[PDB]
């Protein structure tokens, strides 16, 4: 546009595909990372079904679709279907050719080595990308919120990651990975829903569970005191008319499921709560470096949007943590797009040149170019 | 965002302090440079800048999340502040400063490499609005940092006495022979035909665009005089 | 400042870098002689780490730093890092160019010959010093306290030195050197701390041990009588809230470690106590020159600040020393800066001209100019 040339920003997860044009502050066309076929055989003739039904077109009509998700936190059940997800991204919504503008993707911390080389194969050899990089999830948001000294816990629907990044990344481990977010809460509901004459059976309607979840479901401050309150039918049940037509008086259902977050013992996992793992990462660093970590805590992700998420942390942490200085948690009121706001940062930096992979660089160091320069 | 102007300074030194035209108190041992300042060369001198401001002074960018709510009103003043959407300057509205400044400077260049320009310089006399007073130190400096006398020597080439061919021809016509309308055309062979009939070395003069090149001053006084003791 | 020209005072040790402006009575900007890198790899991009983290900036944040000390009492583990310690001294705090004002450094008594020539190489050839001298630790303090006839024992964290200087220096030996001070007490604590569920593991937090030490730890007058007192939980344990948050009830821990001072047998050294070595130096001098030495004893250094340090000396000395005249020890209530107060003296003397090394003097007598004129 008579400014520069070849530039773009992108970001994908287990919820939405955040992307936009060149030099933007916020996304432009986010869409669900879904994709399925036809369990209904799509009037076979009222088109040769194909196109699994990805994008707004897919999210619109769920019934015909057997929504089979490709990338469940880390593991990619299949790469063949990924081919026609990015074919919908750059060409339909972004309206730009990938054989021109760079690309800034996100990296699920500690992702299988074999996956990186596989992805690069899809871009460089097929979609011809002469410049691109895959930054590491959390570290991005750090520079956006305006923090240089804090501990980041960025996670939404993908995977939980405790990234203590306030003066260095890639160093002692002090990081954790937990497959317990988003889809885990989306699949657990139908189970407990059975006791209330409800059952979102198939995957298509399972996706709706998440929709209603993010508009009412809240977290209990103390399950004990709210157990006796159950008698008082006022703060619990609330009339929610299902778009089709079937009221669901969610009440105790709201604060029962989220309890699993702090208590992973409800789904057969010894994984400690997100406030225990926090200790595990802090106890590794030096002794004279905790007082500043407690001062500011970066809690990001769409998972940190439900009522009663930050106040609970300040109750459990103080217990098994030093009690002398003040403790404050920085949870950006809109901390979901924290990664994208940070993506816009690195997207406009020139120092970033010493990170991405140039067309020729791949052929000069084989497929291992990724893990030979990056880390 | 968190990085202050002070930290920005350190981001320059590490990246450079080797590429010409950039110094500091750390590398260049010069007490004149403060502990919170830096050196930067331009044309012919040195300038030490401060760090105050920079941040809010630079970015200044404005997004459309603060304008939308205001331009939705109904008043020739309120919406008036925002003329009929995009006065031939938009293309893409939301961009983090940096680039926005590049536009104001790029739009300036793009319209310079496609036109026939003309140049005019000016020199301020003094700081008292006097049409007959010279501030020695101030004047000499003004002529230096502009690099005008270097544009005199270098452009031509770099020496003493210089005269234009276009103006040398239609001036020294009535001196030698064979320099009449029966000329050949070339400005080199013709001159050789001129200087050979009066015994003058050829290497002393050379031909280029429109400037005669005879090195050393004495030759000028030698030419002018020679044109006097044999023709009043 | 329209007074004189080219003048300054400095002093370094194993604790603080004492320095100031021209013609000062007390220091102006003291800072820890530390320096390290990043065991955390400093957000590599949230600056090209480098600057080991020396000065207040280093002491502020200890966690990221792997504090590796350069000059342990006498031996310099490495000179390459010393380069960017003095680059922080003259230019940042002192705000003066070393290519103008002289410099008065201190000399660790009996320092390797090869070291003197190495230091001079860093000043004259690189930092261009046309005038400087390196006076000998103890002798300086003598002229400050206002004593001409006494025995000096100046030592803090560096090395212990018994300097009998009351009418002549550099003569019979009568001097001792003992690598048992400061850092020795700083490293010994973590060992014994293990028995009390505490352990300052790495070097970064090890530095804090010294901080708390100089605010409570005291010396036992008699370990025997204070052993039974242990039952009485009143004069021992004292609540000390660790800044972060971890109480440490130091009690018997306070007077156990300092006992090593008088008893070097707790760390595998046959080195006799500081009151025995005192005899060793006195027995060498004449017989009719002791009565005046006992009258006044110059005990200086930050090590002589702990409770129960002077009174103990008057108990052990009198035993194996002549018992007829009166014995008094002069321990300046603030005897740490005794060297600096004395530094201010020699810094304003003109006779000092016949001591320092002039720019040309170095080139006229080679690198041995130091040990050719000085001593
Ligand atoms: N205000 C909100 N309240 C509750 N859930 C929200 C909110 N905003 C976004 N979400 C949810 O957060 C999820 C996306 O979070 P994100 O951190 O981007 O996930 P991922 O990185 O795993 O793709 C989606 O399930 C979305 O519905
Ligand atoms: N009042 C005090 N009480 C206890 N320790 C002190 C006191 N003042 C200074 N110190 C300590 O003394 C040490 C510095 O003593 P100093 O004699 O200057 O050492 P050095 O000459 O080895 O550098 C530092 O460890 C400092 O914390
Ligand atoms: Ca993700
Ligand atoms: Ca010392």
């Amino acid at each position: 546009d008579e400014d520069e040339t070849t530039a773009l920003v992108c970001d994908n997860g287990s919820g939405l595909v955040k992307a936009g044009f060149a030099g933007d502050d916020a996304p432009r066309a986010v869409f669900p990372s879904i994709v399925g076929r036809p369990r209904h055989q799509g009037v076979m003739v009222g088109m040769g079904q194909k196109d699994s039904y990805v994008g707004d077109e897919a999210q619109s009509k769920r019934g015909i679709l057997t929504l089979k998700y490709p990338i469940e936190h880390g593991i990619i059940t299949n790469w063949d279907d990924m081919e026609k997800i990015w074919h919908h991204t750059f060409y339909n919504e972004l309206r730009v050719a990938p054989e021109e503008h760079p690309t800034l993707l996100t990296e699920a911390p500690l992702n299988p080595k074999a996956n990186r080389e596989k992805m690069t194969q899809i871009m460089f050899e097929t979609f011809n990308v002469p410049a691109m990089y895959v930054a590491i999830q959390a570290v991005l948001s750090l520079y956006a919120s305006g923090r240089t000294t804090g501990i980041v816990l960025d996670s939404g629907d993908g995977v939980t990651h405790n990234v203590p990044i306030y003066e260095g990344y890639a160093l002692p481990h002090a990081i954790m990975r937990l497959d317990l977010a988003g889809r885990d809460l989306t699949d657990y509901l139908m189970k407990i829903l059975t006791e209330r004459g409800y059952s979102f059976v198939t995957t298509a309607e399972r996706e709706i569970v998440r929709d209603i979840k993010e508009k009412l479901c809240y977290v209990a401050l103390d399950f004990e005191n709210e157990m006796a309150t159950a008698a008082s039918s006022s703060s619990l049940e609330k009339s929610y008319e299902l778009p089709d037509g079937q009221v669901i008086t969610i009440g105790n259902e709201r604060f029962r499921c989220p309890e699993t977050l702090f208590q992973p013992s409800f789904i057969g996992m010894e994984s400690a709560g997100i406030h225990e793992t926090t200790y595990n990462s802090i106890m590794k660093c030096d002794i004279d470096i905790r007082k500043d970590l407690y001062a500011n805590n970066v809690m990001s992700g769409g998972t940190t949007m439900y009522p009663g998420i930050a106040d609970r942390m300040q109750k459990e942490i103080t217990a098994l943590a030093p009690s002398t200085m003040k403790i404050k948690i920085i949870a950006p009121p809109e901390r979901k797009y924290s990664v994208w706001i940070g993506g816009s940062i690195l997207a406009s930096l020139s120092t970033f040149q010493q990170m991405w992979i140039t067309k020729q660089e791949y052929d000069e160091a084989g497929p291992s170019i990724v893990h030979r320069k990056c880390f | 965002a968190k990085s202050t102007d002070q930290t920005f300074l350190d981001s320059i030194c590490k990246q450079f302090e080797k590429n010409p035209h950039l110094q500091s108190y750390v590398v260049s041992k010069d007490r004149s440079i403060g502990d919170t300042c830096f050196r930067l060369k331009h044309y012919a001198g040195d300038v030490t800048y401060d760090v105050r401001g920079f941040l809010d002074k630079n970015k200044d960018t404005l997004f459309g999340d603060l304008i939308s709510s205001m331009q939705s009103s109904s008043d020739p003043l309120v919406q008036g502040l925002f003329p009929p959407t995009r006065p031939e300057d938009s293309k893409k509205r939301p961009e983090t400063a940096g680039s926005q400044f590049r536009n104001a400077m790029n739009a300036l260049i793009t319209t310079l490499l496609a036109c026939s320009p003309h140049y005019v310089r000016c020199i301020k006399s003094n700081d008292n609005k006097q049409a007959g007073v010279i501030d020695e130190d101030r004047v000499r400096h003004q002529v230096r940092y502009l690099g005008l006398l270097e544009n005199v020597r270098v452009r031509r080439a770099g020496f003493a006495g210089r005269i234009e061919y276009t103006r040398f021809y239609n001036r020294y016509k009535m001196l030698c022979k064979k320099t009449w309308p029966s000329f050949n055309g070339t400005a080199k062979q013709a001159t050789e035909l001129i200087l050979q009939q009066h015994n003058i070395d050829k290497e002393e003069i050379r031909m280029g665009k429109t400037k005669v090149f005879i090195r050393n001053p004495t030759t000028l006084f030698y030419f002018e005089e020679k044109r006097e003791l044999e023709m009043p």
